[PDB]
């Protein structure tokens, strides 16, 4: 199920790669190329934690929902989890 | 015969899930490089 | 990661970024034409109404009834609503399926939570809009349909009154839940948790009914009655009477239309050739009917009610003989008795133009529209134009005050739809001001 | 209409289009209504409003039918039998129930109650069936997430659990024909269950069994293992026999019925005996 | 707090002491500072001189250790660094 | 050092508790012995709360909002105020012989809980009931009232109860999770006190 | 219930329709009282301390207990009364 | 730079004011539903039972509290009914509910 | 000029308050309370250069173009610019 | 990254080496671990080792030197410990 619906977004015209990262950075599956999997995930890993951290320290009862990141270049999306997220990159433009 | 298609035969859960397992293990499998 | 357990994380991930591609995707004085006629499941159907939106003022839902020809071998009920936006390409988004003769049809007004129709046979239906796709029968070539509803059909009750529909409206008068009493067996709040709107029923007895229920807490099967899916009932009730004036000596309804300002007052038409007034609250404000200045009766079978969309609350309504009327709130006579051209045939479809300018279309039997322009103009009619490909079916103008457009979508008795933009006309802006006022003062 | 379809057959649709056209012309026009007409008026109503709710039950049973032709459930199949009997029985009554409405519709509203009533009570036990079938699903998926080489307790408890909840369901009064039904389609799930952990067993064979202590001495001032090499090899064949032996006795659902449903994946699954083999000898050479 | 290893190149039993007796100096004091010096000195009577101990929320630190005298835990958000070097 | 209203006769201010409101700190509740909770910013005083009208035995400072304030005693009836105006809120109807502890949390959503001198300790989900306890803790069968109640300031989940024997018992729970919503209890309170 | 809507309840109107309510809370309040008579009567003598009732001021005397031990039962049932009263209009019920 | 100030001020204006109430009604996914914790089942009892043994014999408490710094210290005190205005009558326990506190 | 477009920005449904961050967390305007002025100032501040450096080491050629933070409390957009960014917070119920 | 020292036993001609071992640190590298390893590894290869460095915002210590081998300094608001231990 997950995997046909990760295709048909996939094949959207927006959509320029899905990541999805499961041990701490360790990916098990991706649309992208090697170099770019393992950055990406690493990038966002730590980048996630830093926005939960944010949100802990403006209210110490409330943690992260959800985050996006925009750049000229793309623009990357990411949701909150007990044990793993999921990457998804596409282009804005 | 074999019967790999399992026709008479219906389940949601169990069948997606069972999708799932097979990618998983045999990826893994393949990257244990076992020389054997 | 080989656990359904986490897998469900991979779902929801899924589900957002489904949602915020379709929403990526909400993109943007003659004839200069558009078409959206993509048939993955239109192939002989025949299109029988439009109705545009609110909430999405580029959004418009077409009617389309099958007939005894197949065009695909599968169970395939006849009776569909097709879903699909102006600016959006060739391709319907959406389709809800019913079993009977589905009509009365309207969206919800604050958000796509719910679609409502009446059906034929006086029962009512409401689609769950804000559902991801999944338990619905998939088809290649991909595109899926889908079918999910509790009606009235189910639950034996009154409300159905056994009687057919004529009109159903969005009633926007949800103005309770002051507070939940402190004795909570008291509290009055608990049942009006998720309910921001109720919807309207009106039935050929003359009998007017409003119920909603909203609730999101579910799973997939319950020990209620129920369809195998999340979605509410229609436990409430009220029922309000009409036609104590009009009324062998039983009468009958055909039109209703509510007061956007004011939801709680609405006004009743019926075949007699009269047009009555009320509301729901208090039931004595000014129980007047409508009347032009004519004698005897006048059986005009009035068809057709609208109101016009801007600050002074005055209805509009046409008949059979061709006619129309302005019938001001606050008057019992209307302000401008105008014979439309063509008055030799009936009035098929009225509509206000959504712009600046008071602009007033009507489509005739012959399929000519004809447009005033009641701000720079006498009655006489500002503009007109016919069509070749003839017997049209149904009009809706669609526009929005700002970025900006403004369009009209038709459909043909053939089958086909089309859609222009003569966006010239959406505003003066100043012009239309200077005169409205004028024409308010005068 | 033996299609699991129902449908209302209004005979005088005309009738009734006719005499409300009629009333409602002559009373616009300001024209007499003969009492004929008002009487028989009256009387179209009266049709038209059963007609509308016997439509409305037919509905909700096409409605009960969609839901439940999607299992085929021969408890509720058997169950829609028996309400299409009160259908064909009252059927039959027609000969002199066939103009109620026309003298008097209370009696018909009893019979439509009284119908809908029998289709509600089928639609509430559907449900409840699919209930219990969402309970075994749930099982199963448990199920098939069992190592074969830790955890066997967990199969002979699951099993159980599986034959406990089915002979509770047949202890509410159902047929044979349905858990015959069941027990079919829910050992083919158990089959891929245990299948997948039988893959899984025989490509990690080397990995996940109990740990063997051996000493390292000189015997005789020759370096020998204590216990020999020759003995800690055949306790490792005898490891690997005994899981492979595994899917001969599965107490499935319905074990009263075949076993080979299970055993054959024995044969399919030879394949899986070259990788196992090679991986031991060689564990044997790194021993050496 | 809640004691949480990261790393460590120590045995299990001193590994456990060292949390022991942080968690004590944290439960006696509040200063980082008199945090480190119970903990250092505690180590250089039962484990022989030279330890060194670095407790705080926020530092990074390069540092040359011992073998099996090194370890480096959380206790709730404060970091606690513990080796013997000389 | 002197709260004495008409000094130097029947004027002997005696009280059992104080609570001081973490709002500020000259805003606190004297749990008098007369049994009329009195406030006082110390000596000045304000309002005589008269719905409470046993000897006061335990009093509690508002939570967050500053509005609801509690007072119990022989009366066995917890009666909540805002000082603001001194009406009456609430009036928990415990048909038990007395009441003992109450438990308040700022930290957690408007939720309350309280010991009462028959053994049990009643929970009460402000957006759920208002008379009948949600969770309740029981004693074993025979055991004599618990006699005082206090949960740790470090929320940790760590209840602590005092039985009639020398052994106080901890309780580890889980019911009161926050959430987005709950703040309409406060809204509910105000809106019942000015009408 | 009634006690929150008693303004309403009193109402000819409301009170007949919940004529049946009325007269079951009567014959609960009956039973009510009962209970405390009896409650009363097996502890009046204030023997045991159950029936005294401790309290941090027994440092006085036991007089101090049965103060508050009696206060509670003679608010019990005088609110009873006058409840009753005020719903039930003085039906037999209310009589007895 | 006051005018400086205001070019900036005017530039994000006009993405926020926009960007933001776009997104504010956008009305967008509803089914985020993360714990970030194992549901913990219906409330335990008995966790802990501290107390001085002999004492507690015959004493019964009446204060409790908490350390709120050290969180693990939990204090009670229990003492008899009568003869509080003349003779020592009890002491003051506390046990840490720390490491090691297995007792 | 610019001080009724941020009112009119205030004035928003969704709008809980506005703080313009200049010297480096260190704003100079608010329609905020002080605590809450100083809070997310700061934590943003530490926030927006971690996401500026993140699409700098995901890209080496692109720089932050907008982001935005979401919680179960409330909900934080923020732009980059040359000199300074801009806090924007907003009730999403 | 103004310096200012707060405690040294250290000559000075070692203390200006430890402001601008750190000073470079800090200006290449951004994360703590590396600045400190930078400063540590300098003084190993100059002085020779065992020296170990601590970097951070917020910490307190409890350490042993070796005499005339310690200072402790701050540049802006970063502290920074560096003394020889073995």
């Amino acid at each position: 199920e997950v995997e046909e619906t990760l295709k048909r977004l996939q094949s959207q015209k927006g959509v320029q790669g899905i990541i999805v990262v499961n041990t701490e950075g360790i990916p098990i599956k991706s649309t992208m190329d090697n170099p770019t999997t393992t950055q990406y995930a690493s990038l966002m890993h730590s980048f996630i934690l830093k926005a939960r951290s944010t949100v802990r320290d403006i209210d110490p009862q409330n943690d992260l929902t959800f985050l996006r990141i925009r750049s000229k270049k793309n623009e990357i999306m990411v949701a909150p989890d007990k044990d793993y997220f999921l990457i998804v990159i596409q282009n804005p433009t | 015969i074999k019967d790999p298609a399992r026709d008479p035969q219906y389940a949601e859960n169990e069948v997606d899930e069972m999708r799932i397992q097979k990618d998983l293990e045999l990826e893994q499998y393949k990257r244990s490089s076992s020389k054997s | 990661i080989d656990t359904p357990r986490l897998c469900s994380f991979l779902r929801a991930a899924c589900q957002v970024m489904a949602v915020l591609l379709e929403e990526d995707r909400l993109a943007a004085s003659d004839s200069s034409s558009q078409l959206n006629t993509s048939l993955p499941f239109l192939q002989n159907r025949k299109v029988s109404s439009l109705h545009t939106s609110r909430v999405q003022r580029q959004m418009v839902v077409s009617v389309h009834d099958l007939p005894e020809k197949s065009f695909v071998p599968l169970l395939d009920s006849k009776y569909v609503l097709c879903v699909w936006d102006i600016w959006q390409p060739s391709g319907p988004q959406k389709v809800l399926i019913c079993e009977s003769q589905v009509t009365c049809c309207c969206l919800s007004p604050l958000k796509a939570f719910l679609l409502f129709a009446g059906t034929a046979h006086g029962s009512v239906v409401v689609w769950d809009l804000r559902e991801d796709s999944r338990l619905h029968y998939s088809v290649t070539l991909f595109w899926t349909f889908r079918t999910a509803t509790f009606s009235t059909d189910g639950i034996l009750t009154s409300v159905n009154h056994r009687s057919p529909l004529q009109a159903v409206e969005p009633i926007s008068t949800s103005v309770h839940k002051k507070q939940s009493f402190v004795l909570s067996p008291f509290s009055t709040q608990e049942e009006m948790s998720g309910l921001s709107f109720h919807i309207a029923s009106l039935d050929e007895s003359g009998v007017l009914n409003v119920w909603v229920v909203v609730e999101l807490p579910k799973a997939d099967i319950a020990g209620s009655i129920s369809d195998l899916g999340l979605m509410p009932g229609g436990r409430v009730k009220l029922v309000h009477s009409a036609l104590i004036q009009l009324g062998w000596g039983t009468t009958q309804t055909l039109n209703v239309k509510f007061l956007p300002s004011d939801p709680n007052h609405f006004i009743i038409g019926t075949d007699m050739g009269l047009i009555s007034h009320g509301t729901r609250q208090d039931l004595r404000v000014a129980p007047k009917l409508f009347k032009p200045q004519q004698h005897g009766i006048r059986p005009v079978k009035v068809n057709v009610i609208d109101f016009s969309p801007f600050g002074e609350p005055i209805f509009l309504a046409g008949c059979s003989d061709g006619s129309i009327r302005l019938h001001q709130l606050s008057s019992a006579f209307p302000l401008l008795q105008w014979d439309s051209s063509t008055d030799s045939h009936a009035v098929t479809g009225l509509q206000w133009s959504p712009t600046r300018p008071a602009v007033f279309l009507v489509q005739d039997d012959t399929s000519n529209i004809y447009i005033w322009d009641l701000l720079q103009s006498d009655l006489g009619p500002v503009a007109k134009q016919q069509v070749s490909p003839n017997r049209l079916v149904a009009m809706a103008a669609v526009g929005e005050p700002e970025g900006s457009f403004l369009a009209l979508v038709l459909a043909r008795a053939s089958g086909s739809i089309d859609i222009q933009h003569l966006k010239r006309r959406w505003a003066a802006p100043e012009v239309d001001e200077c005169n409205r006022l004028r024409l308010l003062l005068q | 209409l033996d299609s699991n379809d129902g449908l209302l057959k209004v005979h005088y649709s005309d009738r009734l289009v006719i005499l409300l056209r009629e009333v409602r012309q002559l009373s616009a026009l300001g024209f007499v209504i003969p009492a004929k007409i008002q009487q028989v008026a009256n009387i179209a109503q009266k049709f038209c409003k059963q007609a509308i709710i016997l439509k409305q039950v037919a509905h909700f049973y096409n409605s009960i039918d969609q839901q439940m032709i999607q299992s085929q459930r021969p408890m509720m199949l058997q169950s829609a039998l028996a309400f299409e009997q009160i259908i064909k029985n009252s059927k039959a009554g027609s000969g002199g129930k066939s103009q109620i409405t026309w003298d008097n519709p209370k009696e018909l509203e009893g019979y439509i109650q009284k119908l809908q009533n029998a289709a509600e009570r089928l639609a509430t036990e559907n449900r409840k069936l699919r209930k219990w079938h969402t309970t075994f699903c749930e099982k199963v998926v448990v199920l098939m997430n069992i190592d074969l080489l830790r955890q066997q307790q967990r199969w002979k408890d699951g099993l159980q659990e599986l034959r406990t909840g089915l002979a509770t369901v047949e202890a509410q009064g159902f047929q044979a024909s349905d858990m015959h039904a069941w027990k079919q389609h829910w050992n083919h799930q158990l089959y891929k269950a245990l299948e997948h952990q039988y893959q899984m067993g025989l490509e990690a064979l080397n990995e996940n069994l109990p740990e063997i202590n051996i000493d390292l001495t000189y015997k005789q001032g020759r370096l020998q293992f204590r216990p020999p090499f020759e003995e800690i090899r055949a306790k490792y064949y005898r490891e690997m026999k005994r899981f492979i032996g595994i899917p001969n006795q599965f107490k499935g659902v319905g074990e009263a019925g075949d076993e080979s449903i299970f055993s054959i994946m024995i044969d399919r699954n030879a394949s899986g005996f070259l990788t196992i083999f090679s991986k031991a000898e060689d564990l044997f050479r790194r021993l050496s | 707090r809640k004691a949480v290893i990261k790393n460590a190149d120590m045995s299990e039993e001193m590994q456990q002491d060292s949390v022991e007796c942080a968690t004590q100096a944290l439960e006696k004091y509040n200063i980082e500072k008199d945090i480190a010096a119970h903990i250092k000195k505690e180590f250089d009577k039962k484990y022989n001189p030279t330890w060194h101990c670095i407790v705080g929320r926020n530092f990074g630190s390069y540092v040359t250790h011992e073998t099996k005298h090194f370890i480096y835990f959380y206790l709730g958000q404060v970091a606690i660094l513990l080796f013997k070097s000389g | 050092t002197k709260l004495k209203k008409h000094p130097r006769g029947e004027t002997e201010v005696g009280a059992t508790a104080v609570a001081f409101s973490s709002f500020d700190p000259r805003l606190f509740i004297l749990g008098t012995e007369g049994g009329f909770p009195l406030k006082c910013s110390l000596a000045p005083a304000q309002f005589t709360f008269s719905p409470h009208g046993g000897p006061i035995y335990s009093v509690s400072c508002s939570p967050f909002h500053r509005n609801l304030f509690l007072s119990a005693g022989t009366d066995g009836h917890v009666h909540l105020y805002s000082m603001l105006q001194a009406p009456p809120l609430t009036s928990l109807q415990l048909s038990l012989k007395y009441l003992f502890a109450v438990r308040w949390s700022p930290v957690r959503p408007l939720v309350f809980a309280a010991a009462s001198g028959k053994g049990d300790v009643q929970l009460f989900d402000l957006q759920k009931s208002s008379q009948k306890p949600t969770v309740l803790i029981k004693q074993t069968q025979d055991e004599s009232p618990v006699y005082c109640l206090e949960f740790n300031s470090q929320q940790t989940q760590l209840l602590a109860a005092g039985d009639a024997q020398g052994t106080v018992k901890v309780w580890q729970l889980s019911t009161e999770f926050t959430e987005q919503g709950p703040r309409e209890a406060e809204d509910l309170d105000c809106l019942a006190a000015e009408v | 219930a009634f006690l929150k809507y008693k303004e309403l309840v009193k109402r000819p109107t409301i009170s007949k329709e919940l004529m049946l309510e009325r007269e079951t809370l009567l014959a609960r309040l009956v039973d009510s009282i009962k209970d405390f008579r009896l409650d009363f009567e097996n502890r009046c003598r204030g023997i045991p301390g159950d029936a005294s009732g401790p309290l941090s001021g027994k440092n006085l005397s036991e007089v101090v207990n049965s103060i508050v031990w009696v206060r509670q039962l003679e608010l019990k049932v005088d609110d009873t009364i006058k409840i009753a009263e005020a719903l039930l209009s003085d039906l037999p019920g209310f009589r007895c | 730079d006051i005018p400086r100030l205001a070019a900036f001020l005017r530039r994000v204006e006009a993405m926020v004011i926009r960007e933001l109430n776009k997104n504010w009604q956008s009305h967008a996914f509803d089914g985020f539903e993360v714990n970030w914790t194992e549901q913990q089942q219906m409330v335990s009892c008995l966790y802990t039972l501290g107390y001085p043994p002999a004492q507690a014999q015959g004493l019964h408490v009446t204060s409790i509290s908490w350390n709120s710094t050290g969180s693990v210290v939990a204090c009670a005190y229990g003492r008899l009914d009568h003869g509080d205005w003349s003779t020592l009558k009890s002491f003051v326990c506390a046990w840490n509910l720390d490491r090691r506190d297995l007792r």
